[PDB]
């Protein structure tokens, strides 16, 4: 017999960026390469198959510095965190691949199905 | 505010 | 240029409501009376404007603990926890007041409203 | 997916 607000998801996810931005309550470093990106694990576990495994693990869930594989591409990695904390997704002609390969890597499906698709139309 |  | 995915910010609280369940990187416990309610200090924040002001305090941020007014009541608590969690609000007759007052002293306007025409309603 |  609940009722429901339509707007409540939005708004928690614009605020969780909000803090994102302000960097409170961040408690993990991403190390892509030479680039560093902050977050809150619970975020990137809420959006990433890869970061749910990795904070669920009874060692890594500890850890305050995770690096990613020496292949992933740090403009792709930072195009899929603004999505994680938005719902938007800046893909680009020019970033495609970079993104595609990240969201395989970070576990990230409806992603990478919409990658697949984009690339299916321009060839 | 809505009925789910 | 941005596409969106309409769903993501739903799914993202229904994982954050998952870590909730299985206490999963909860880094506060909030006190109400003899009742005590594990959370995420970050979804508070970003539901109440009472948490966002406590857990912006430089000094209340790094509370494990936080203890509310005794006037507050435990269901009207955990009923509006849920609705944080989940944007699913369980209003009944029996609990409207103690919903509404908890609602006021978290400082979530949206609820507060729709309490006091629910209340408008039946009078 | 959408344009927003
Ligand atoms: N507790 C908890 C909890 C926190 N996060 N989380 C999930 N995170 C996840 C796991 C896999 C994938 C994605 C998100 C996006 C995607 O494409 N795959 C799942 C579950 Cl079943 N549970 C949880
Ligand atoms: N950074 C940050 C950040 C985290 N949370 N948060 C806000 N949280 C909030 C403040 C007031 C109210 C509500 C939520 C619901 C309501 O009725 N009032 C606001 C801002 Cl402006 N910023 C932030
Ligand atoms: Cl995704
Ligand atoms: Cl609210």
């Amino acid at each position: 017999s609940c009722i429901q607000f339509t707007r409540h998801a939005s708004d928690v996810l614009l605020n969780l960026n909000r803090l994102r931005s302000r960097d409170i309550l961040t408690d993990v470093v991403i190390v892509v390469s030479r680039e560093q990106f902050r977050a809150h694990k619970t975020v990137l576990m809420a959006c990433s198959g890869l970061f749910y495994s990795i904070f669920t693990d009874q060692l890594k869930c500890n850890l305050s510095v995770i690096n990613l594989d020496p292949e992933i591409n740090p403009e792709g990695f930072c195009i899929l965190l603004d999505f994680m904390y938005t719902s938007r997704l800046n893909l680009r002609e020019g970033n495609i691949m970079a993104v595609m390969a990240t969201a395989m890597y970070l576990q990230m499906e409806h992603v990478v199905d919409t990658c697949r698709k984009f690339i299916k139309a321009s060839e | 505010w809505v009925i789910p």
